[PDB]
């Protein structure tokens, strides 16, 4: 039910397995219950996990969807990780 | 209403959700299922304030408008060694590099 | 092949912008050419005289990021049983596309090639949302 995503700097993020299987790349690195991301630091990986909760919450709900915030200071590293994970 | 949370201890961060009406003790049961430590060995904090087991998350200030899916509220977690609780502490995340000159 | 039907039957509609973006409404004329209408500020509404069978889509006025209208990408006014509501909302963007929007908003397109990322991201950044591109489709 939960899996552990580990950032390049050793922070451990524990998210629901369904939220993590939203990434095809993560599904493959599990297909074990831990994934080590040698290239993604914790200020990026935390945003990735916030995005999982946001997507699962707001896909197919037609209320009003708020904007997903991205601070400029992290935008480029986040893009690099999103590109690699096909998030 | 659902409230969205980050439960944090040291270098550990749990992303989970709960109901505004659920209790601090029920949140401790969620942590127990994940980190395999009983509630008796756990203390939960909003910032520096210790949270009482019988209190609902809404009364400790976790509301649907502050504990949001894209911006979850942080709950501090501290463990108990044998007797004696460790102090509360949370390793900060890494820092972003200097914004490029472009931008 | 994607165009407004010249029904000449009026259809009364409400553009309701439930997004934080400035919305550009776009009418596809009887030849399929996109026609922009005046922009809608965030959280504002505007009432519109249209016709049954006409085709509208909606976009971020500044960046042309795609938006949803009553979900789905096209709004076609129907029979007024009175005005039809067109609720314009954010989609759930992919995290990739949402990062491209923020980076594009901070970097002038001159300097895309000055950022240190894989080359494939230069092409992804340079491939701007575009109505004619999105109109290409079976
Ligand atoms: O998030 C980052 C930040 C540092 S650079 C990098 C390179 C590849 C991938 Cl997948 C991620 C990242």
């Amino acid at each position: 039910m939960y899996v552990k995503l580990i950032s390049s700097d050793g922070h451990e993020f524990i998210v629901k397995r369904e939220h993590a299987l939203t990434s095809g790349t993560i599904k493959a690195m599990l297909s074990t219950n831990e994934v080590n991301f040698r290239e993604i630091p914790s200020h990026v990986l935390s945003k990735v996990c916030m995005y999982f909760t946001y997507k699962v919450r707001y896909t197919n709900s037609s209320t009003e969807i708020p904007e997903f915030p991205i601070a400029p200071e992290i935008a480029l590293e986040l893009l690099m990780a999103a590109n690699f994970l096909d998030c | 209403m659902d409230v969205f949370l980050m439960i944090r201890r040291h270098k550990t961060t749990i992303f989970t959700d709960a109901k505004e009406s659920s209790t601090v003790f029920e949140l401790k049961r969620i942590v127990e299922g994940i980190l395999k430590r009983p509630p008796d060995e756990q203390r939960l904090y909003k910032d520096d304030q210790l949270l009482d087991d019988g209190k609902t998350l809404g009364e400790c200030g976790f509301t649907s408008q502050t504990a949001r899916p894209q911006a979850p509220a942080t709950v501090g977690l501290a463990f108990r060694a044998d007797d004696t609780f460790e102090a509360l502490c949370i390793e900060p995340f890494s820092s972003p590099p200097e914004l490029p000159d472009v931008m | 092949v994607l165009r407004s039907v010249n029904s000449r039957e009026p259809s009364q509609v409400i553009f309701c912008n439930r997004s934080p973006r400035v919305v550009l409404p776009v009418w596809l004329n009887f030849d399929g050419e996109p026609q922009p209408y005046p922009t809608l500020p965030p959280g504002t509404g505007r009432r519109i005289h249209s016709y049954r069978g006409h085709l509208w889509l909606f976009r971020d006025a500044g960046t042309h990021d795609g938006l949803l209208v009553n979900q789905t990408e096209l709004f076609v006014p129907s029979l007024n049983v009175q005005p039809i509501f067109a609720n314009i909302t954010l989609p759930v963007y992919t995290l990739k596309e949402r990062c491209l929007q923020v980076v594009r908003s901070l970097v002038k397109p001159e300097n895309y090639r000055r950022l240190d990322i894989v080359r494939s991201l230069y092409e992804d950044l340079e491939d701007h949302p575009n109505v004619q591109k999105d109109l290409e489709r079976l």
